[PDB]
């Protein structure tokens, strides 16, 4: 079930996509966020994304709608699949390693303010093997720790 | 001739600057053809939730 | 983000299309340049080209619209490309043989005949 607390975290996630603050997410906006996360989606995969979440048919995502999707996704608890998607977002060059700069860029585009030292700290704590970078398995430990 | 010798010096200086300037103009063009050529070479619901997991991860960190 | 230098080049590029220099590119002026590039666009084709870029909906393209378009489309970013020599170079490329040697020669800081990331870096920054 759902805590006042999880709702508020889900609203943080909503805000990032709602660029203009008007309470809805458009295909435009989803695009700018996706583009800023490395991907380059087609005008149609974007409309398809909106359409799967858009319960009322008005062509944009509001917060109840987003909330329904996120809450439902949360009760999938066999989801090492979602950590994989999280990995892919960070690893922009698909090379199997998250660099410091990759982590920084993602980090900034989610509005998250870390210092260069903090990022260094994040990588350092996650890097089990000492190569200054985060691989898939290290990322898993990090995300589930 | 004194005056002539003087003129010859002035033109030697002009000529050398012409040569340097032409080298700089060529370098700028090549650098730019390296760049415009680099510029022409490097050319689902789970994603929403991914974004969330990362945010969640940042919060945990800041609280660790 | 844009620089004063890239702004200037795009202002030069604009000029090639603003023939009569009035600050706006029209379907006519646009058709002229295409013809000189050996293309035969139909009147409706020129409209669609303008329409994709015509932010204010007025029918023509001004410099700020033109710039919006150009800016949208033009140590990590480097090394990707570096992973992809006179022989190795002529491959990708518009340009001539001698001119490729120039392009190499300029990059060849150490003077070894081919280009090393270290100097390619110097060639990018
Ligand atoms: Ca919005
Ligand atoms: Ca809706
Ligand atoms: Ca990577
Ligand atoms: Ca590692
Ligand atoms: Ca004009
Ligand atoms: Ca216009
Ligand atoms: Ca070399």
């Amino acid at each position: 079930q759902l805590t006042e607390e999880q709702i508020a975290e889900f609203k943080e996630a909503f805000s990032l996509f709602d660029k203009d603050g008007d309470g809805t997410i458009t295909t435009k906006e989803l695009g700018t966020v996706m583009r800023s996360l490395g991907q380059n989606p087609t005008e149609a995969e974007l409309q398809d994304m909106i359409n799967e979440v858009d319960a009322d048919g008005n062509g944009t995502i509001d917060f109840p709608e987003f909330l329904t999707m996120m809450a439902r996704k949360m009760k999938d608890t066999d989801s090492e699949e979602e950590i994989r998607e999280a990995f892919r977002v960070f690893d922009k060059d698909g090379n199997g390693y998250i660099s410091a700069a990759e982590l920084r860029h993602v980090m900034t585009n989610l509005g998250e303010k870390l210092t260069d030292e903090e990022v260094d700290e994040m990588i350092r704590e996650a890097d089990i093997d000492g190569d200054g970078q985060v691989n898939y398995e290290e990322f898993v430990q990090m995300m589930t720790a | 001739g004194t005056l002539f010798a003087l003129v010859r010096t002035a033109l030697r200086i002009k000529t050398e600057g012409n040569l340097e300037q032409a080298n700089e103009e060529l370098r700028a063009i090549i650098k730019k053809i390296w760049k415009r050529t680099s510029m022409k070479l490097l050319d689902t619901v789970g994603k929403f939730y991914a974004t969330f997991l990362i945010q969640e991860y940042f919060r945990k960190f800041k609280k660790r």
